[PDB]
């Protein structure tokens, strides 16, 4: 349940990032920087997670990496509803005329409000990495200390395939909003009207996904710290 | 009376705007009678439920007969 | 295949290999209780040959496929960026979102506005382009009803039957491939202490994103460009839309 | 364990059930597939191909299994009669696809045939069911019994055949402008046939009726061949048939109220046999 | 449920229960023989309506009642399971009925029809009467032995339906395009070759193919009737000359056993 | 439509020889107490 939604969100933010660069006015070389920002951020606390998951309680360590999920997920939305303004194409009335056609794809105001975003986008791949790593390490360690050799790779399965499940509907459900309505063929106002949808499509995605984050991370903090599951095996496996 | 209900229809025949060929509007008002009528839904129904209220009180009253 | 349509081939595909390379994967040591002897044996096999799965994947692609543009020079009226004609002009046509047309003649013609098409009237479930003067003689038959005579967005294909055993090929690698990773990781677990286990998955994780992800996209970069060679140098400047992504080179 | 392999998988029940599964629906898949080559649809395209790949799958099981049963002994494989036929109809049934892949000799009407010969396999299937095999073998049993009466039969269709070749000739070469059956004479072999035909009772006052409907041909050879056909052969030949059947069934009985006679009788002998020694003791 | 259930029951077999319901049976018989003249059907019809639905309410007390009184050992009897076959056929058609305008278009209608047979299957409980009154038993021996003979008949029976089904599915492969009247539909394949077994007209197709198609047909169907007219349906005969048979010999040693 | 089909079949051939495999190591798990 906590990688399910892990496992949506990532395959969303791809498309995300790329149909930001493409339609936002940026180059080919900001979207890798973007990109990057979610490998080093795992990278990052990859080892420094794994040293505290050793020494603490590591349902504790989850939830709040489940936690840190919710605030990315959403803040991750708030460009697209804060910046629906950047460029639409005769929505920034001060300098693209409604009737002249080269003033409407020129003077370039989406380039400010564009890296502004990019601080919110590669904010919103560092708390990706940062802490949905640890979702993937301490989460499996459980799984390793707690669970038999001979039914951790049924386990182990599952909790890959729960990843690869969310990277089909991350593609599979956030598409059929972002690939345009009915309406692909009629004039230029589709531009400017699917620009509405791809915005509103992800704050409207993230909004959700980022509090079924904080909903599961909820219930893992009441689980107990003394799993008594693993306190039963451990005095079968403490013994003989 | 005995045998199925009959009926007569007074029916006509004209041929006011469907024809081109003539002038003549032949009007022909004549009877026919209609014999083999079937029963109604209503009437087949409410012989049934009239019916199986009385055999359902035959049977319980010659239930309680018995005792 | 169109790009956006192209992802989804991958994406709605690579799964049902992924998810049941794990599950039949995974429950093969499970319910064997395989010993670290029996998996390394399980995942030699599991990857040879699925290698020759990518060889025989790599076999298919010698079969030759239907060519559109790539035509050298546009039939001698124009050379490769000919491309900027008059009927570019007039229609406001960019080369950066041009996608190939079909004319009658089998040629395939990119920039459906490039065609010299002046006037377009789009169906419901079609879009076509109409008046397309820039387009050669062509237009043998054609058709249309309510309108006569036009080109067809989009690009025609006539041979794309080979499609189907990309796939299956493609399939079973994947499975391959995701039933090798539960030996890999299955493994891990039993060479270290049950204290220390904790501290494993960092090991292997750390490898993930900094040696494989950091140095792969610069690889990728410099090979892409390698088939990619012919960059649409007169308008994106430093190598931003590319038009010839080698066919032959990228294959190999 | 190399043979040890394949005789121990031909041996799971649930793989046969599998198989018997294979050959029942090879069975009902040639059946919808030669129904439905019909293009009064669009949404049939989409079956059509199930049901083609279907056929293959089935196909290169059945050459599976039987490399299977190589594999396992490779040396009574050709002593089985039931697995050695089965080797014999794959073989005619992947021959198709070879004269497909070929497409050498036409499209013509010996092709067709060759294809559908695959659904003979289920008939194995029924021999699994219990009275069948009691039916069949006293079939095949009986049908021993009376061989020589089917060489009588064949030497009365040599006899009437090629002599109703000889008695209507002028009206097999005849020009009535108006005729039915000038042609079962005519020839050897339609005369072979006619005498079937006469033998089944079908049509012979109607065809007796057109040779005479010939100026020539005397009603007097005509009606005493047709009668003494219908009488000898159509009567009396198809009774004997019947009363051997029947005399068949009544031997079986015999053999089997014997044979329990024999366990009875020995059963008595041991119950007198069991005192001896309970006597003894 | 001890007592209610009980007396249900001691109503049920009760001497007069059944007596009135033969009567019942007999007088929907006799009408319903008396619906096939046409002289009197078309006349009579308004009363036959009215007479028919008061035999389904009559239908509904019975069955109801022995439900209730046996629970599923009603089910268990299948004499009562025709019963209720039928009466399940009777709701039907009495709710489509209301459900459609009684009509020329209806009574043409193919399914009306249809359902309407089934109503001639009451006439089957007839037997049941005739079964107290006695058929005189005189036809008791005969299917006394033909109720032995049936266990070899259905085997056979299915063998040569087996047989026949080959022959249908081989023969649409091949003859189609060669009179297609004929079978260019498996069902109309499967129908000739049943046809054809029994040896009715066998001829005219052999010539009507030879005409216009070919006639490859003639060792199919030759090889055809051998199999089917010459060896199989004697072994009827066989079987049902030896179960018989056998008849003889059980009466033979029981009368010499008094 | 053989390409199409012809993709079907070689998934299922493919897989089908696969279970050969699983068996068969499961079979090499209970022969020995044999
Ligand atoms: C004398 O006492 C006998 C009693 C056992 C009675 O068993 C009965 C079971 C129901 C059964 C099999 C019996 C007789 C008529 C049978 C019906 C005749 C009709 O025939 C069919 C088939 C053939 C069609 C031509 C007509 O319809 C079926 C639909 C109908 C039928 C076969 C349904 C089943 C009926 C026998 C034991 O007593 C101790
Ligand atoms: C006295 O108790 C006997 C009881 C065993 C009773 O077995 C019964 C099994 C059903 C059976 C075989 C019996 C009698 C009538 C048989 C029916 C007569 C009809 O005949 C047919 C065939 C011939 C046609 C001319 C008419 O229809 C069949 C359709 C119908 C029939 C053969 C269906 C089968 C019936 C005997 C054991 O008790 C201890
Ligand atoms: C472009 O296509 C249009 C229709 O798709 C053609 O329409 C004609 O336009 C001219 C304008 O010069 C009118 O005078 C004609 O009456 C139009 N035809 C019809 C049938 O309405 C137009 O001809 C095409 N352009 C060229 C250059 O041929
Ligand atoms: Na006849």
């Amino acid at each position: 349940a906590a990688v399910l939604i892990h496992g949506a969100l990532f395959a969303v933010v791809d498309m995300t990032l790329n149909i930001y660069q493409v339609q936002f006015s940026l180059t080919r070389t900001e979207w890798y920087l973007m990109d990057f920002s979610d490998y080093i951020a795992s990278f990052v606390v990859a080892i420094i997670i794994a040293h505290f998951g050793s020494k603490g309680n590591r349902t504790r360590w989850i939830a709040a990496s489940c936690i840190l999920m919710g605030l990315e997920s959403m803040l991750f939305a708030f460009p697209f509803f804060t910046y629906e303004i950047i460029i639409p194409g005769r929505q920034s009335i001060e300098l693209c005329m409604e009737e002249n056609e080269k003033r409407n794809i020129i003077c370039g105001n989406s380039v400010p409000n564009r890296s502004k975003c990019i601080y919110f986008h590669i904010g919103g791949q560092c708390i990706h990495g940062i802490a949905g790593m640890p979702i993937y390490i301490l989460g499996i360690t459980f799984i390793f200390d707690h669970i038999p050799t001979s039914s951790c790779g049924f386990y182990l399965a599952i909790g890959h395939s729960a990843y690869l499940i969310g990277y089909l509907l991350g593609m599979v459900g956030g598409l059929q909003n972002f690939q345009p309505p009915p309406k692909e063929k009629t004039v230029e106002i589709e531009p400017a009207k699917v620009y509405q949808l791809l915005q509103s499509g992800w704050w409207k995605t993230f909004l959700i996904i980022a509090a079924i984050s904080f909903c599961v991370s909820f219930m893992m903090v009441c689980f107990p710290t003394s799993l008594p599951g693993a306190h039963k095996l451990r005095l079968a496996k403490r013994k003989e | 009376s005995i045998y199925p209900p009959e009926f007569f229809f007074k029916l006509l025949v004209s041929n006011r705007g469907v024809d081109n060929s003539t002038y003549c509007d032949y009007k022909l008002t004549f009877i026919v009678h209609i014999h083999g009528l079937p029963l109604s839904s209503k009437r087949t129904s409410f012989i049934v439920m009239v019916s199986t209220s009385f055999f359902i009180a035959l049977v319980v009253f010659y239930i309680l007969f018995c005792l | 295949i169109t790009p956006g349509i192209a992802s989804l081939l991958t994406g709605a595909f690579v799964l049902p290999g992924g998810i049941i390379g794990h599950f039949l994967g995974g429950l093969i040591v499970d319910r064997l209780e395989m010993t670290n002897k029996n998996k390394l044996k399980f995942t030699l096999v599991t990857t040879v040959v699925s290698v020759g799965l990518f060889l025989l994947i790599f076999f298919v692609e010698c079969q030759t496929t239907t060519f559109a543009g790539i035509n050298e020079d546009y039939d001698g009226y124009g050379q490769l960026g000919n491309l900027t004609a008059d009927c570019n002009e007039y229609c406001d046509c960019t080369t950066s979102l041009y996608t190939s047309i079909c004319g009658r003649d089998e040629k395939e013609y990119f920039s459906p506005c490039f065609a010299g098409c002046k006037a377009t009237k789009v169906s419901q479930t079609e879009k076509t382009y109409y008046n397309c003067s820039c387009i050669k003689e062509g237009l043998a038959a054609s058709d249309d009803e309510g309108q006569f005579i036009d080109a067809i967005a989009g690009t025609c294909d006539s041979d794309c039957l080979k499609l189907p055993l990309f796939f299956a090929f493609y399939f079973s690698a994947t499975v391959f491939s995701n039933m090798c990773s539960i030996p890999v990781i299955s493994i891990i677990l039993q060479s270290v202490p049950a204290n220390f286990t904790s501290l494993s998955l960092g090991v292997t994780y750390a490898i993930v994103k900094f040696v494989a992800s950091v140095p792969a996209p610069l690889l990728f970069r410099l090979s892409s460009a390698i088939a990619c060679i012919y960059w649409d140098n007169n308008r994106c400047g430093g190598k931003e839309r590319c038009w010839i992504y080698n066919k032959n080179i990228l294959v190999y | 364990p190399l043979s040890l392999w394949a005789g121990w998988v031909l041996d799971s029940s649930v793989f046969s059930k599998f198989i018997i599964s294979l050959i029942f629906l090879n069975t009902f898949v040639l059946m919808v597939e030669i129904e439905l080559m019909e293009s009064t649809n669009t949404a049939l395209w989409p079956v059509k191909l199930a049901l083609e790949v279907a056929d293959w799958f089935i196909l290169l099981s059945f050459i599976v299994e039987i490399l299977l049963m190589w594999l396992a002994s490779f040396s009574l494989f050709w002593k089985d009669a039931w697995n050695v036929f089965d080797f014999f109809v794959t073989l005619l049934s992947l021959l198709p696809e070879l004269v497909v892949l070929l497409g050498v000799p036409a499209h013509s009407v010996w092709l067709q045939l060759l294809r559908v010969c695959r659904v003979l396999r289920s008939l194995k299937l029924f021999a699994r069911f219990r009275q069948i095999k009691v039916i069949l073998l006293a079939l095949v049993r009986a049908l021993k019994s009376m061989t020589f009466l089917l060489m009588l039969l064949l030497i009365f269709f040599y006899i009437f055949a090629v002599t109703g070749v000889y008695f209507f000739r002028e009206y097999s070469r005849s020009t009535i402008e108006g005729l039915e059956y000038n042609m079962f004479f005519s020839d050897l072999l339609n005369s072979l046939v006619t005498v079937f035909i006469l033998f089944t009772l079908d049509h012979w006052y109607a065809v007796l009726q057109d040779i005479w409907k010939v100026p020539e041909s005397s009603r007097v050879f005509s009606s005493i061949y047709v009668i003494l056909w219908l009488l000898l052969g159509s009567i009396i030949f198809r009774n004997i048939i019947v009363a051997m059947m029947v005399t068949n069934f009544q031997n079986i009985r015999s053999e089997l109220s014997e044979e329990m006679s024999h366990l009875e009788v020995q059963y008595k002998a041991d119950m007198f046999k069991q005192q001896i020694i309970q006597r003894r003791q | 449920l001890l007592g209610l259930q009980q007396m249900i029951l001691s109503l049920t077999q009760s001497l007069g229960f059944e007596t009135f319901i033969f009567i019942v049976v007999c007088l929907n018989t006799v009408i319903l023989v008396a619906q096939t003249f046409t002289e009197l059907e078309i006349r009579g019809e308004w009363y036959f309506m009215v007479l028919d639905s008061i035999f389904l309410s009559i239908y509904v007390l019975e069955a109801v009642l022995k439900l209730i009184a046996l629970g599923l050992e009603y089910f268990y009897d299948p004499w009562n399971n025709l019963d209720f076959f039928i009466m399940v056929m009777a709701v039907l058609d009495f709710v489509l009925l209301q459900i459609n305008s009684l009509s020329y278009s209806f009574y043409n209608h193919s399914l009306f029809r249809i359902l309407k047979v089934f109503k001639s299957m009451r006439a089957l409980r007839a037997i049941r009467v005739l079964r107290r009154l006695s058929i005189l038993t005189s036809l008791h021996e005969v299917a006394g032995t033909l109720s032995g003979s049936l266990p070899s008949i259905t085997a056979i029976l299915t063998l040569m339906f087996t047989c026949l089904f080959l022959f249908s599915v081989v023969l649409r492969a091949l003859f189609q395009d060669s009179d297609p009247k004929r079978f260019q539909n498996i069902f109309t394949t499967l129908f000739t070759l049943f046809t054809m077994l029994t040896l009715d007209d066998w001829s005219l197709i052999y010539i009507d193919n030879r005409a216009q198609g070919a006639w490859y047909i003639i060792p199919i169907l030759m090889i055809y009737i051998v199999i089917q007219y010459f060896i199989f349906l004697n072994l009827v005969i066989a079987v049902l000359v030896d179960n018989f048979q056998m008849a003889l010999l059980k009466g033979l040693e029981k009368v010499k056993l008094e | 439509s053989v390409y199409l089909v012809a993709a079907l079949i070689f998934v299922l051939m493919l897989t089908f020889i696969s279970i050969l495999v699983l068996s068969y190591f499961w079979y090499l798990k209970i022969y020995r107490q044999f």
